[PDB]
RNA sequence: GAGGUUCGAAGACGAUCAGAUACCGUCGUAGUUCCGACCAUAAACGAUGCCGACUGGCGAUGCGGCGGCGUUAUUCCCAUGACCCGCCGGGCAGCUUCCGGGAAACCAAAGUCUUUGGGUUCCGGGGGGAGUAUGGUUGCAAAGCUGAAACUUAAAGGAAUUGACG
């Protein structure tokens, strides 16, 4: 009963191709299965946003950002909430909706 | 669908079609009548070249070979039209 | 790669007479393949064919009616020796009331009642009904 | 599982090897 | 919380009103025993509870016409707007705003028109991938 | 369907679609007949008579009948030469 | 697929040959196993001695005792 | 209605089609319609042949003349551009609309209000109303379509290639097949226009 | 007595349509088995084949509801297969037979080989198959009969088939689709494209087109 | 044989647990690292043999070619090159559909199959016993390859359905 047509992995005209292992457990997976957030977090937040544009020296100032490139397998994906688990028709729509 | 008269196909679309495809295979290639400016001496030279086509002269070099057609040199003529 | 050319052929006019097709050619060509649709083209089985002539092996264009069930192609040339082709006719075609093993016999490419009139067997190529 | 029967195996006739080639 | 409606009342309130739009007004017990005569609602519950859309309804209807609804105004007033229209929809004057491929439409028509053709810009296409 | 004695047997002689000549069926409810009338020549006016012209199912849903409609109708004669 | 050509008549029963030590149903029958195995040497009845009498006990979903003799 | 003489394209007619843009189609084509465009421009929007679009547009008009009865024509729309249109062809030839929701099998069914035995739909979109068109899979219903360039043909006797995009050309489009349907028997001159307008056909938007 | 509802209805309680012939020749679907109580009046005998009782699962127990099949037929020409489900064995059975009245269709017979006297098996040899199971029918010369197991023999003794060979596999015990595999062999005798139809259509009317005069009711 | 970055069977302790010779911890050997021989197997998987023919759409993209209508640039153009718009071959792929398949899930192909055969390779015949015993062979050995039966056994299984419990 293939779930998956495409496999939840994504290879397609190849063979070995290479492993890495998560962000969170340690688990080593594909590079095109897996889960791949990356997030681009502000450093401060939204919170202290007003205490540090208060306290620099400098003036106005943009502040930097974290990129960082997460990567979980699926694991850690299903159980940390990052994706879900669809319905059957639900299952192949492969848009990112906001 | 349902209808297409392949025996009298309209010109336009064999052109779109890969030569050996076509309702009878022919070419989609060509031999050109070439000037070049210093000498007068016309060389018979064909579009897709594989070699550097050299002056009957001596000098000049007219055809550069690519991929597919010929690269001709700068400022030279060509004539197609025949058969 | 291209065995027999038959085969090569059949297929594409039947399969084009299932989408309702309303003509179609056929690649390789040959002179069986004429032979062979010729006897075709009496019994109504398909319309007049305009063949090609590339150069080299030649293309056909088949007009093909609405009239063309199937037709097939028994793909190792067995040699019915009469007494037999019955019992092919009874397995390989619909009815005694129609169909017709195409077969190739001493007097010339032909269908299976032609054969049957002149008293001679030979080999079988195909059948359409 | 499967796995670890086929080394099941594996590791019994090996047992079988060492028995037999004794005598 | 405790009160959203029941279909009897939701249903029975819309069809009073679409039959006695002029009969009812925007207060309660007014077109509150309006119901006791147009109805034979047995339950004083029920009968009191039923001219809840009917004020529901009007103070929609003030302030706008349903999408669907039942009434004659409405009605009435539909027919009145189909009714107005410019002398030629479609006239535009004189000169549309042709391209030069629709011209070229034209030529093999044959057929000879006033207008003026331009082509303009780069051929960009349609979205950006 | 004759016998010994040109005998008419078989209860019915089904329809026949007009496109693929392939016969139509029983129960084969995404038929047609389009029938398509004809004018007086001169004025306009359906007066006289009809193009009667059948579709199987098959020809339908492949999405074609429209091409397979028209090339009968301009041989018929009804359309002409665009 | 098949082979299916037309000098193939061995490749064909070589094949429909093999292709049977595969059926389990010839494999009793043409073997040896069977006759050598089968208390009753390919024979269809056979005598022996009652040696003792044995009650044997019927398979779970139906409980009793069967009454059967060692021959 | 390859118009061999009289019922002919005429120029009035044409400054029609090209105001509207009836001529201008989708950006992208369904192959069953190569038959009915010539070109597309650059940005990438195809143009229809006016005369193509013509013959056909007769072509339907033979056909819903051809019904003895012309209240057993069945006219939908269920995008709004048409609702007005169609209620108006419908009220001009005495044919039977419907407008809004194509309703679950007026087709099928010995038991809701709605069934008809209609014996030929005509419709704006085979696109979006399109359950009419596989209803009519099962009874034996032709099938007129007012299909732009991007439109599937899945069950259409016959197909009219426009733009029905537009509200502005789809009326046109739903006049011109009233108009014929009467000039064709009823009660039009050929030689005369009309007293009906287009502005009758192609709907308005929350306008006063 | 009648209420026709539907158009195709009407034209048949006022001797309008006169062989059904006519309805079939146009493709029209039958939705009043009442239709076919006209026009098939006596004949048309109604055999049960199987009684199953399907049973779906639930909090409490399981729904236990009863799947008849009936076959219909008149010996002669026409003959229908109606698979209804209902929670009562008389209720499907009855309401089966309404199904099986509305999908008959005729069967087109044929000729061993000589062409002589009426016909009494299939034309060609046609197939018909319903999931997995199949079942082919084999043209046969008269005093034959049928051979074949016994529910193709009950649905095609019943369409007036005299004599056929059949050939059938699958999973032949699953009644539903033992039966409903030679329906549609049964029906597919019709659409057979011989020789001896191959004339362009003459084509006539209609029902709907000859009499939409009576219909807009007078 | 070289080397010892981390990780890490094995192995040592801390916990957790009724117990954990397990998971969760802290160490760390073989090995993971290199160069030289062997071994010859994977869920070595698209669970789809290879060649060959035919049958529908529609989008995308890698390469090559061809054509065109663009312009950013880039220079006086150029050549380019970078985008745009097409076509063509053969690549990796996507969607969509009552082709037609398909027990079903699904499948442009698993389509062309009772309308049975284009060519050819391999290979399965209820489940276990068993990939066992034995024989042969290769290997330094783990093991590899070839590979039975008596006996027992009525279903084991596959696809989809409602349940119902996570
Ligand atoms: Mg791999
Ligand atoms: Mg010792
Ligand atoms: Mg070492
Ligand atoms: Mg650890
Ligand atoms: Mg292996
Ligand atoms: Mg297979
Ligand atoms: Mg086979
Ligand atoms: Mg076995």
């Amino acid at each position: 009963t293939k779930k998956r047509r495409n496999n939840g992995r994504a290879k397609k005209g190849r063979g070995h191709v290479q492993p890495i292992r998560c962000t969170n457990c340690a688990r080593c997976v594909p590079k095109d299965k897996a889960i791949k957030k990356f997030v681009i977090r502000n450093i401060v937040e939204a919170a202290a946003v007003r205490d540090i544009s208060e306290a620099s020296v400098f003036d106005a100032y943009v502040l930097p950002k974290l990129y960082v490139k997460l990567h979980y397998c699926v694991s850690c994906a299903i159980h940390s909430k990052v994706v879900r688990n669809r319905s059957r028709e639900a299952r192949k729509d492969r848009t990112p909706p906001p | 669908p349902l209808a297409k008269d392949l025996l009298h196909p309209s010109p336009e679309e064999e052109k779109r079609k890969h030569k050996k495809k076509r309702l009878v295979q022919s070419p989609n290639s060509y031999f050109m009548d070439v000037k070049c400016p210093g000498c007068y001496k016309i060389t018979t030279v064909f579009s897709h070249a594989q070699t550097v086509v050299l002056c009957v002269g001596c000098s000049t070099v007219l055809c550069q070979p690519t991929g597919g057609k010929a690269r001709l040199t700068e400022g030279c003529s060509f004539r197609r039209k025949q058969h | 790669v291209r065995m027999n050319v038959l085969a090569d052929a059949l297929k594409s006019i039947n399969n084009a007479e299932k989408r309702g097709k309303r003509q179609v050619l056929i690649r390789p060509c040959s002179k069986v393949i004429v032979r062979f649709l010729t006897v075709m083209m009496k019994h109504g089985y398909i319309g007049e064919f305009e063949i090609i002539d590339d150069h080299r092996a030649g293309k056909i264009v088949v007009n093909l009616t609405g009239r063309l069930n199937k037709c097939g192609v028994i793909s190792p040339r067995f040699d019915v020796q009469l007494k037999d082709l019955e019992k092919w006719q009874n397995n390989l075609l619909p009815s005694r009331q129609f169909g017709f093993i195409v077969l190739t016999t001493s007097a010339g490419i032909m269908d299976h009642e032609e054969a049957r009139r002149k008293h001679t067997g030979g080999k079988i190529l195909g059948f359409f009904f | 599982r499967a796995k670890w029967r086929k080394k099941r195996m594996r590791r019994l006739k090996r047992k079988r090897r060492k028995m037999r080639q004794r005598s | 919380m405790g009160r959203v409606r029941t279909k009897t009342v939701k249903k029975a309130a819309r069809v009073i009103i679409e039959k006695y739009y002029t009969r009812l007004g925007n207060d309660f017990h007014t077109n509150k025993r309006v119901c006791e005569e147009i109805a034979i609602i047995p339950s004083k519950k029920l009968r009191n509870k039923i001219a809840g859309y009917v004020t529901h309804l009007m103070k929609r209807i003030q302030r706008g016409p349903v999408r669907g609804i039942s009434i004659k105004l409405q009605e009435e007033e539909r027919e009145r707007r189909d009714n107005y229209v410019p002398e030629v929809s479609a006239l535009d004057q004189e000169i549309i705003e042709v391209d030069p491929d629709t011209k070229e439409m034209l030529k093999l028509l044959d057929f000879g028109s006033l207008s003026n053709l331009q082509v303009t810009q780069p051929t960009v296409g349609m979205n950006f991938k | 369907m004759q016998n010994d004695a040109g005998e008419f047997v078989d209860l019915y002689v089904p329809r026949k679609c007009s496109a693929s000549n392939r016969i139509i069926g029983a129960k084969d409810h995404a038929s047609i007949q389009m029938n398509v009338a004809e004018v007086d020549k001169v004025t306009g006016r359906f007066n006289g008579q009809f193009k009667t012209y059948a579709i199987c199912g098959a020809i339908r849903r492949m999405g074609e009948s429209d091409d397979s409609i028209l090339r009968l109708a301009k041989a018929d004669g009804i359309v002409s030469k665009n | 697929g098949k082979c299916r050509g037309l000098r193939t008549a061995r490749k064909l029963r070589s094949h429909r040959r093999d292709h049977k030590w595969h059926d389990k149903q010839y494999k009793k029958a043409h073997l040896g196993t069977a006759l050598k195995a089968n208390p009753f040497g390919g024979a269809s009845h056979a005598k022996g001695i009652v040696l003792e009498k044995v009650g044997v006990e019927a398979k779970q979903p139906n409980s009793a005792i069967r009454k059967c003799v060692r021959v | 209605s390859g118009a061999l003489d009289v019922l002919q394209m005429k120029e009035e007619d044409v400054l029609k089609f090209l105001a509207a843009g009836t001529h201008l189609g989708g950006t992208n084509l369904d192959f069953q319609m190569e038959q009915y465009i010539y070109k597309r421009k650059s940005d990438g929007i195809y143009i229809i042949n006016l005369k193509r679009t013509w013959e056909k547009l007769l072509l339907a008009a033979r056909a819903i003349v051809a019904i003895e009865n012309p209240a057993d024509v069945s006219v939908i729309s269920s995008r709004n551009t048409g609702q007005r249109a169609v209620l108006k062809f419908a009220a001009a030839t005495g044919a039977t609309p419907i407008a809004g929701r194509f309703t679950p099998g007026t087709f099928t069914n010995q038991i809701q209000a709605a069934f008809r035995e209609p014996r030929l739909l005509v419709v704006t979109d085979p696109r979006a109303d399109h359950q009419p068109l596989t209803e009519a899979s099962y009874v034996n219903l032709p099938t007129i379509a007012l299909c732009n360039t991007d439109s599937p043909l899945r069950y259409v006797d016959i197909a009219i290639p426009c733009n029905n995009k537009g509200a502005h050309s789809v009326g046109l489009m739903w006049w011109m097949l009233a108009r014929e349907v009467l000039r064709m028997r009823g009660t039009i001159s050929r030689e005369h226009p009309w007293e009906v307008m287009p502005d009758l056909y192609f709907y308005r938007d929350p306008e006063e | 007595e009648w209420m026709p509802v539907t158009k195709l209805g009407r034209l048949v309680k006022d001797m309008k349509i006169k062989s059904l012939e006519e309805i079939y020749l146009f493709s029209l679907p039958i939705k009043e088995s009442e239709i076919i109580d006209f026009f098939l009046g006596a004949s048309l005998k109604d055999e049960v084949l199987k009684i199953m009782p399907v049973q779906k699962q639930t909090r409490a127990g399981q729904r236990t509801r009863f799947k008849a099949f009936v076959a219909i037929g008149d010996y002669n020409g026409h003959v229908g297969l109606g698979v209804k489900c209902s929670k009562e064995v008389a209720t499907a059975i009855r309401g089966a037979i309404i199904l099986a009245k509305l999908s008959i269709v005729p069967v087109r017979r044929g000729y061993w080989g000589n062409k002589i006297g009426k016909p009494h098996t299939v034309p060609c040899k046609v197939t018909g198959r319903c999931g997995s199971v199949l079942v082919r029918l084999i043209p046969a010369p008269r005093g034959t009969g049928i051979v074949s197991a016994p529910v193709p023999k009950k649905l095609l003794m019943m369409a007036g088939i005299d004599d056929c060979y059949t050939s059938a596999r699958g999973c032949t015990a699953t009644l539903g689709n033992f039966a409903k595999a030679t329906f549609d062999a049964i029906s597919k005798t019709y659409s057979y494209l011989t020789p001896d139809l191959w004339k362009e259509t003459v084509f006539t009317k209609s029902p709907y087109q000859e009499f939409t005069d009576h219909l807009v009711k007078t």
